[PDB]
């Protein structure tokens, strides 16, 4: 595993950025697998256009209420 | 009037940066103070 | 800071007080690129320094030599004449 | 203020080829730091009664614990701030700093003028031989200004009551530099930080951590020279007279201030006319301070790169560099006509040099 | 920005339309669009291996220009200086270049066989490039030179060490010998604020 | 063919082409360095330059200038 | 300019001249003239 | 000066110190001077990994 | 001379081989 | 009125330039007087041959290898912050700006690692005036404004909406003018 | 007070205008 | 910075219904000012070395042009700052102020240490007989607290070395308080 | 300063430096009034 980064810049495509980032992580049979899954799940998703019936600001979730709160806006 | 002339170098121990005070030395030189030189020179 | 035409945004979210000099100074990336970095706790950090030495050490000592060492000397010469001239001088005057 | 704080020293962004020519103006904030810091505290045991102020120094130095460790760091301190000023003014030459930095330039040169004011005030205090005969001639350099003498020592001569008033003085001026910093550093980050190279770019980087880390290893040699000199005694920086208790008719034989002062009052000593002298002082201050409008004194499109790498031209900072170190030679030397003559031709160069800079 | 700048007349340094300082040789494209073709017909010196200095390109433009006492940079290409009401009319047949005053105020884009808003069409500045354009100006594709190294040298692949601890030492090292540095300093400071040696002894008796 | 850096410029109808100058006779004095050209033919720089003394300017510089200086001092100084 | 309120250095600018134009026109005509 | 020892000594232990603690900051600096000395940026297209 | 000749200042060659040497994939501290 | 008497001064002064002003292109007078064009033309041909014609031929030569060192061209050596440059950079077409984007970006780098190019990538002319027809017109338009809007010295309200009242329109950017705000989040000019 | 003085250029702004 | 005075000094927005009872918060300022002034003055002409401090008050009244009105003001006005802070807690505590104003209450309260401490370094400069005799009592009601005294003035007992220290306490001490 | 819901302006200019405390508290007027 490559601790590194690969950026392309590009300020012709649009005002919106995408990006990802990645740790090492387990195999199949690996003993702490469950827990894997687990933690992808405590971090979670959150869409802007499609929040649902629960406003993010008032989230259960601690990072979606962080993101939705950010300076206000 | 004109420079002094630089006097010379003498290799005296504490000019060392690992060095002290020679100190045997400067008991018989508070002998010649007290002896010779205080008649004239006070050191306050 | 950067000139009004690069510093025009394309984004809409307002500039955060801790972020107030770095949009200051934006410029466009004219052209794009791409850029690859590694980690400092997966390089060898000393030897390109040594690696490296006999280059940067040419590099340096050439642009200075004309521009500091040549006026150097002159004026290290000058200082010696001086010198010189100086004890010829008192011994014209007071010597017998 | 903390919004500040992270703004201006953690994501403020830097050109990637600053070296260690652009890392003295941290060092010489950090010498102030300490100044302020060992002044206040040898200021609970200095007494500024003239009769008693010689001895109130040496009792310090040979009676209270770690005494000696304050009062030398002080010394040696003051000599490492012009040290650190000379070599962070003469990148700015280097490199026509001044071009597009103009309110930092000229802001820089008041604070050149408060610290050479300050260090002045502070060389009477111990109040020896050379405190006193110092004082006395520096302040008759000025007598061609009506009035501007007698009330600054408020006595017939350099007395024990200008000796209490340039205790207070000494006190508060250092403060009112750090104010002027603040301002230093608005005008500076208004435009940004130039590069050894003269060019403007897009490859800069964070301050934190890359260029916070080479800050922090110029401060570490700055410390170890400071404290080797302060308690080995490697260079002569101070005078032996001024280890002499005053004596008011009888003056001594060879009178010279600080070697950070000798060059400019080698100058004045070569020049007879005591009028002539203090113009010529004038005029080389407003020579510095005119640089701040160099784009406008010529039509052409000037440049940042002055092109002396490989050049047998030279530069005309390179040249001032060395009519200054012959000077201090010149003015730590006995009066001889032949000192004389050569002293008049270094002055034509140190002189000259400042005013074609403003030709371009 | 807190910059002004300097167009004003000069009776030393005269206008560019009379004294232009850069080599004053231009071509002239009747639409933009056909520089392309010049960059795909021309050849580039880049291209050429050369291995001395002493067989680089010559410049096309002449070393003796700006003169004056005191004078030490001797080439220079731009000035601000003021263009008067009437300019010099550029002669296109010497490739002088036409722009700016010199469109406006003179009758060079004139031409009997063609109307007006054609001719001076072509007067806009991307219709305009200096001879030697193509050949020398250069386009970079990398910061990086092959005749240099980069991380692909120094990087520490499969089979390496783990250097956290290491990392971590080092920097623990440093600050507990910074930390001793200011527990002395504090102790100093507080023993100079303590009785002194002349006191403490005039206590016993 | 051509002097300085230039190459004979393709013909691309729409593209009119500026006068070049032709390739002149060079002088001696300047083998193993990196080439600057000479002044135009019809000139009187021309008339006057000579390679040769390249050379010897790291002197020719320190003469004009501290040359007068010193002597002017050593006179009534 | 037109356009910034950088008004108080051309000011400093015309007295720094002026001032120097009369400390080398006292000395010249101490001296020579 | 009867304080010339204790100065001196104390000048041995302090300059020693410091002069080991100014050797590792600077394997901290060019700890991160290397990350961007060996970086690779390219225009138009992707030449090496 | 090329050192410090704006006429003929480059490299000689012994410093670019130097510039061509590779360490790669080797480290002689791993013990430590 | 004293101010009207000063007037008619200024305008006798004004309409005796406009009397002998000319209707075409005069060339301008020769600057230095013929009693110095006449020494320097006897000094020539030695003046010339030992000093200024070698000055000249080393200037050129330390210009064009130090930008050769960095692949640079002379005209990059501007920067945006004079007024007319940013103004003939805004008229720039994409691919004349994506070049310079590019040497100011490799130049850097190499100032950074004080490593020289290799001497078949320093095979090119650095002195070619690539930015010369944007130049001419930023002149063109400055001269204008300056012309027809700042041909006087306007009063104006005295710190007030961000500015001094001496002639700045961008806030904040002179010292009795710093810190806009004591409490909230502050703002960008470029986001109103 | 450790968040007090948010800009030292500029003209600032509203947390009700954003 | 002129846009902070304008908004706190010309556009701020205050209820008709004030009066006297708010106006002392800017009396007690006008003093710290007014003893900023008069106190660097006496700075000039005083002398801490305790075998001299006492007559070089006295000197500086009866030689020096104008000694007497320094020496004065400074020590009246001293008596005046205590008077206005006074009168300034007072409203506070008959208005309820300190229900909202919560960290203007407790900020208050530090100045007012502060001051505190600065009257009582100042009023053994003189080095008169209660100078000395008021310093050595009250500094021994915090004997209760462990070698919190004899560091404090460096000795024994009151001696000269407490007064070197207590003249760069009060010099300082004041600059401070602007501060908070 | 007032509370949130009477800190809500109308208009749409930006607040003016000089004028950050006015609109910090900014208190609309419930019915109207002449004076
Ligand atoms: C004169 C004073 C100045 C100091 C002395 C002079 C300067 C040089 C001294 C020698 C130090 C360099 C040694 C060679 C390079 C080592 C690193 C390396 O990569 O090498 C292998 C590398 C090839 O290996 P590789 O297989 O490719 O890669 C292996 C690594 O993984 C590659 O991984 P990496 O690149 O990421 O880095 C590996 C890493 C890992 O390194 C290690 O192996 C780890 C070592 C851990 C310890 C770190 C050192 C701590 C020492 C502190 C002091 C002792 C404290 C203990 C108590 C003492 C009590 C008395 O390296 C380090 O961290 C280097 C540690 C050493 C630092 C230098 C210490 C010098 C001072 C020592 C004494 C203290 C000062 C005096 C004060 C006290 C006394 C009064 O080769 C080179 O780098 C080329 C070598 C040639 C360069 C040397 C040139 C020497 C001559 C020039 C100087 C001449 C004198 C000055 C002239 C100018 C002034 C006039
Ligand atoms: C083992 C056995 C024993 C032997 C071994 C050794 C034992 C001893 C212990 C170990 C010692 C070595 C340990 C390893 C050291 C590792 C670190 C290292 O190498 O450090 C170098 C390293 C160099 O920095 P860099 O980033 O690598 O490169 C910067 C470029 O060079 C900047 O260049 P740039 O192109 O970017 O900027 C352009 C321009 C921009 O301008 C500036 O940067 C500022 C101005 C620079 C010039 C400075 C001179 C002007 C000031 C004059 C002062 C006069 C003093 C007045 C008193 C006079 C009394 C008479 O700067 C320059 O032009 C710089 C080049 C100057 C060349 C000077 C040539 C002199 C020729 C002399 C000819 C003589 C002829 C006659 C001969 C007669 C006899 C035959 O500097 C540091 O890391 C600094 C660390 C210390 C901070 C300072 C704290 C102390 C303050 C006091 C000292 C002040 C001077 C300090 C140097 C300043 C440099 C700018
Ligand atoms: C903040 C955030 C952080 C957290 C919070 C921090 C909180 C603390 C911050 C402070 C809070 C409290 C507020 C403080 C306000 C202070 C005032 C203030 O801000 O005013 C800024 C204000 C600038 O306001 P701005 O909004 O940025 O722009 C104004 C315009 O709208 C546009 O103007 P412009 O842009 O066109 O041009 C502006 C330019 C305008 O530049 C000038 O007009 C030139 C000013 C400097 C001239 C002197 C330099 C040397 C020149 C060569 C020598 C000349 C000699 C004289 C003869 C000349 C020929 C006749 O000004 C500058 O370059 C700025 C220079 C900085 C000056 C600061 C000094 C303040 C007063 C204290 C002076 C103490 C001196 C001690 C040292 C001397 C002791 C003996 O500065 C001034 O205009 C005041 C200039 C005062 C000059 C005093 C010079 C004294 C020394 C003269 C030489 C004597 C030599 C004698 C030798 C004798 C030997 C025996
Ligand atoms: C009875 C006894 C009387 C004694 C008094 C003196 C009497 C003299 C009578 C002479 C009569 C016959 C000759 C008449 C000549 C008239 C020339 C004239 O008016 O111009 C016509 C004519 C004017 O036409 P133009 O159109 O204006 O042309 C102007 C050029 O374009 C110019 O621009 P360009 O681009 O063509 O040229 C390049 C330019 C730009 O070049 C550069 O920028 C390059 C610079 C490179 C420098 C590199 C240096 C590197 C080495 C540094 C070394 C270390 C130094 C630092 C260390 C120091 C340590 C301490 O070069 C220069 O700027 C040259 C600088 C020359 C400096 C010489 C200054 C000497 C002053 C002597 C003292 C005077 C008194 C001072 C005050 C005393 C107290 C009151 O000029 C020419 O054609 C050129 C002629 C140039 C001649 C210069 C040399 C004249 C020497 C005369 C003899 C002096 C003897 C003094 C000692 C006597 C002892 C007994
Ligand atoms: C309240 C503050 C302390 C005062 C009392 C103690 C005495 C003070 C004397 C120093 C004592 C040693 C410092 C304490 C240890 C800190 C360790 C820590 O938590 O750090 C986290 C880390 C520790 O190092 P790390 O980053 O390797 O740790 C990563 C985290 N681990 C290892 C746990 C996974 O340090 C940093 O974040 C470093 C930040 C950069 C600072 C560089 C220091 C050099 C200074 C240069 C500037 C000059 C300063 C002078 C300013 C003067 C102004 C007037
Ligand atoms: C840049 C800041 C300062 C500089 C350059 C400076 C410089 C000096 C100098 C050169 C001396 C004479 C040293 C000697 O030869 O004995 C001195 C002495 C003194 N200074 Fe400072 N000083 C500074 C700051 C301060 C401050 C802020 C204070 C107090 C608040 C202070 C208090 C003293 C005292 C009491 C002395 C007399 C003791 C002595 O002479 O050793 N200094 N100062
Ligand atoms: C107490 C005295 C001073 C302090 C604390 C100080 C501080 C600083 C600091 C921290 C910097 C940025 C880092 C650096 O470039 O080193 C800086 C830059 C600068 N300083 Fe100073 N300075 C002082 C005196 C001066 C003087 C005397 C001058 C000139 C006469 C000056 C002119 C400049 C200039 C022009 C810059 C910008 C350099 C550039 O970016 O090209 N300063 N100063
Ligand atoms: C150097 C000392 C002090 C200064 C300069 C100062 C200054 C001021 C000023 C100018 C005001 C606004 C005008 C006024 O209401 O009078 C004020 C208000 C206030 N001060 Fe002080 N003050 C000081 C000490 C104190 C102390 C000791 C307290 C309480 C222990 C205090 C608590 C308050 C409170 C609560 C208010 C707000 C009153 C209200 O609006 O109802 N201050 N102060
Ligand atoms: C709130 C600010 C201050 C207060 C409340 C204060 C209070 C006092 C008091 C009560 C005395 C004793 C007066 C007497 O009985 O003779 C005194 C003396 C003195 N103070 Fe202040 N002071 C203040 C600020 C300052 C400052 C800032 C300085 C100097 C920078 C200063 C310098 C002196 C001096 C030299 C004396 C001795 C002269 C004398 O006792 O008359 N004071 N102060
Ligand atoms: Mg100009």
């Amino acid at each position: 595993f490559c601790g590194s980064e690969l950026l392309h810049r590009n300020d012709d495509m649009g005002p919106t950025a995408h990006v990802a980032v990645g740790f090492e992580g387990v195999p199949w049979k690996s003993p702490d697998a469950v827990t894997f899954m687990l933690m992808q799940a405590i971090v979670g998703s959150y869409r802007k256009h499609d929040e649902g019936i629960v406003p993010g600001k008032v989230s259960a979730n601690a990072t979606v209420r962080n993101v939705c709160n950010k300076m206000t806006v | 009037e004109k420079e002094p002339p630089h006097p010379p170098s003498y290799p005296f121990w504490f000019k060392s940066l690992f060095h002290s005070h020679d100190i045997p030395s400067v008991r018989r030189g508070y002998e010649v103070y007290r002896k010779v030189c205080a008649t004239c020179h006070s050191m306050e | 800071g950067a000139p009004k035409f690069e510093r025009k945004m394309l984004g809409s979210y307002p500039v955060s007080p801790e972020f107030e000099m770095v949009w200051r100074d934006r410029l466009t990336a004219h052209g794009g690129y791409i850029q690859q970095t590694i980690s400092p706790y997966q390089l060898k950090f000393i030897y390109p320094f040594w690696h490296t030495f006999f280059a940067r050490c040419w590099c340096k000592c050439s642009a200075y030599a004309w521009p500091w060492v040549w006026p150097g000397l002159i004026t290290f010469g000058l200082v010696k004449k001086m010198n010189h001239d100086v004890e010829e001088d008192i011994r014209d005057h007071y010597w017998y | 203020f903390m919004s500040l704080f992270r703004a201006h020293l953690v994501f403020y962004r830097c050109a990637l080829n600053l070296n260690s020519s652009y890392n003295f103006g941290f060092l010489v904030a950090m010498t102030f730091v300490l100044q302020i810091i060992t002044g206040i505290t040898l200021a609970f045991r200095y007494t500024s009664e003239a009769s008693c102020a010689f001895a109130s120094v040496q009792h310090l130095v040979r009676e209270v614990a770690a005494g000696w460790e304050f009062r030398m760091l002080h010394a040696t301190t003051a000599s490492f701030v012009f040290l650190c000023i000379l070599i962070h003014m003469t990148r700015g030459l280097y490199n026509w700093s001044y071009s597009y930095l103009t309110t930092a330039w000229m802001s820089g040169l008041v604070l050149y003028l408060l610290t050479i004011a300050t260090a002045f005030l502070g060389y009477v205090l111990p109040w020896g031989q050379m405190s006193f005969w110092g004082a006395t001639v520096i302040t008759n350099l000025l007598s061609p200004i009506p009035y501007l003498v007698p009330w600054l020592l408020g006595g017939y001569y350099v007395s024990d009551v200008t000796l209490k008033r340039f205790f207070v003085l000494h006190f508060i001026l250092p403060f009112i530099g750090c104010i002027i910093i603040v301002l230093h550093i608005f005008y500076l980050h208004l435009n940004g930080s130039s590069n050894p190279a003269g060019i403007d770019t897009a490859l800069k980087v964070a301050f934190y951590p890359h260029m916070l880390m080479t800050d922090a290893k110029c401060l570490s040699y700055l410390i170890g020279l400071i404290f080797l000199q302060a308690a080995f005694g490697l260079m002569e920086l101070s005078h032996p007279d001024n280890s002499i208790p005053v004596n008011r008719f009888v003056t001594p034989l060879h009178i010279v201030p600080e070697w950070y002062f000798l060059a400019y009052y080698a100058v004045l000593k070569v020049i007879p006319s005591k009028t002539g002298g203090l113009l010529v002082f004038m005029s080389s201050l407003i020579n510095l301070g005119l640089l701040s409008e160099i784009r406008a004194l010529n039509t052409r499109m000037l440049i940042r790169q002055q092109f002396m790498t490989r050049n047998v031209v030279s530069g005309w900072v390179i040249i001032w560099v060395y009519s200054m170190i012959f000077l201090i030679i010149i003015g730590s030397a006995i009066p001889q006509a032949t000192y004389i003559l050569y002293g008049r031709l270094a002055t034509i160069l140190y002189l000259t040099t400042g005013l074609v800079l403003c030709l371009y | 920005s807190v910059h002004s700048h300097n167009i004003r007349p000069d009776k030393h340094e005269l206008p560019a339309s009379e004294v232009p300082l850069y080599y004053n040789r231009f071509d002239q494209a009747d639409h933009p669009s056909l520089w392309q073709l010049e960059e795909e017909q021309q050849r580039k010196h880049l291209d050429q291996e050369v291995t001395d200095v002493s067989q680089l390109v010559e410049p096309v433009s002449s070393p003796h220009q700006t003169e004056g006492w005191f004078k030490r940079l001797r080439y220079w290409h731009y000035k601000e200086t003021a263009e008067p009401t009437f300019p010099r009319t550029p002669d296109l047949s010497k490739g002088e270049l036409a722009a700016g005053a010199t469109v406006t105020r003179t009758s060079v884009w004139h031409d009997p066989n063609e109307p007006a808003i054609v001719s001076v069409s072509r007067f806009a500045p991307d219709n305009f490039r200096a001879v030697g354009f193509a050949e020398n100006v250069p386009n970079p594709e990398s910061t990086n030179s092959d005749s240099h190294p980069d991380f692909r040298e120094y990087r520490l692949g499969p089979g390496s060490v783990d250097r956290r601890p290491f990392v971590y030492f080092m920097s623990a090292s440093y600050f507990f010998i910074t930390a001793s540095m200011m527990r002395s300093f504090l102790c100093k400071w507080v023993h100079y604020w303590w009785v002194s040696r002349d006191m403490l002894a005039a206590g016993t008796t | 063919k051509l002097e300085g850096s230039l190459l004979p410029p393709p013909h691309i109808p729409g593209i009119r082409r500026a006068p070049r100058e032709p390739a002149s006779p060079k002088m001696a004095g300047m083998e193993g360095r990196m080439p600057v050209r000479l002044p135009p033919e019809g000139s009187r720089f021309r008339q006057y330059v000579d390679p040769r003394a390249d050379v010897y300017f790291p002197l020719t510089a320190v003469l004009v200038t501290l040359g007068p200086l010193y002597m002017f001092s050593k006179a009534f100084f | 300019s037109y356009g910034n309120g950088t008004v108080l250095m051309p000011i400093v600018r015309r007295v720094f001249i002026g001032a120097l134009v009369g400390i080398y026109a006292y000395a010249a005509t101490d001296v020579v003239l | 000066e009867p304080t010339a020892d204790e100065r001196k000594l104390y000048g041995l232990k302090c300059v020693s110190a410091i002069a080991i603690g100014t050797v590792l900051m600077t394997l901290w600096w060019r700890f991160y001077w290397a990350m961007y000395a060996t970086r690779r940026i390219d225009f138009g297209k992707l030449k090496y990994l | 001379i090329r050192f410090g000749n704006p006429w003929r200042d480059d490299y000689p060659e012994w410093i670019w081989k130097s510039l061509r040497v590779s360490r790669k994939d080797k480290d002689m501290f791993a013990p430590f | 009125q004293f101010h009207r008497e000063i007037g008619k001064l200024f305008a006798s002064y004004s309409n005796k330039i406009t009397a002998n002003s000319p209707v075409q292109y005069v060339p301008s007078p020769p600057t230095k007087g013929k009693v110095r064009r006449a020494l320097s033309s006897a000094l020539m041909p030695v003046w010339f041959k030992f000093f200024r014609g070698p000055l000249d031929r080393w200037n050129l030569a330390v210009m064009a290898k130090y930008l050769r060192d960095h692949g640079l061209m002379y005209d990059d050596l501007y920067s945006d912050k004079e007024p007319v440059f940013a103004r003939a950079l805004e008229l720039l077409p994409p691919d004349i700006q994506a070049a310079r984007f590019r040497r100011l970006m490799r130049g850097t780098y190499l100032n950074h690692l004080r490593l020289y190019l290799p001497v078949h990538e320093q095979n090119y002319d650095p002195f070619i005036p690539y930015m010369a027809p944007y130049v001419e017109e930023a002149k063109f338009q400055l001269q204008e404004e300056e012309e027809l809007l700042g041909y006087h010295m306007w009063e104006g309200v005295w710190y007030s909406g961000g500015v001094t009242g001496f002639g700045d329109k961008e806030p904040g950017e002179h010292f009795l003018v710093a810190l806009p705000n004591l409490y909230g989040a502050g703002g960008s000019p470029m986001q109103a």
